[PDB]
């Protein structure tokens, strides 16, 4: 535990990138989070929305 | 731009549509600035037989 002041700086920067990547799975209220899925389900004007 | 069409297919005369009229007869651009005006012409354009 004594060296943990450097280890926490490593941990926060790993957690920050994992949070940034996990947010690719979110819909944000869209029909899907997968971009090719949106473009397969819907025609151009609705897919753009 | 002027033509006769079937009353059902008038919906294809709009930006970002797909179908036999949209893709094989008359295609509007997605960023269209304009007005689409239609009227029924059964008294002019139909024939007995």
């Amino acid at each position: 535990s004594a060296l943990g002041k450097l280890q926490d700086v490593v941990n926060q920067n790993a957690q920050a990138l994992n949070t940034l990547v996990k947010q690719l799975s979110s819909n944000f209220g869209a029909i899907s989070s997968v971009l090719n899925d949106i473009l397969s389900r819907l025609d151009k004007v609705e897919a753009e929305v | 731009d002027s033509f006769v069409i079937r009353g059902d297919e008038v919906r294809q005369i709009a930006p970002g549509q797909t179908g036999n009229i949209a893709d094989y007869n008359y295609k509007l651009p997605d960023d269209f600035t304009g007005c689409v005006i239609a009227w029924n012409s059964n008294n002019l354009d139909s024939k007995v037989g």
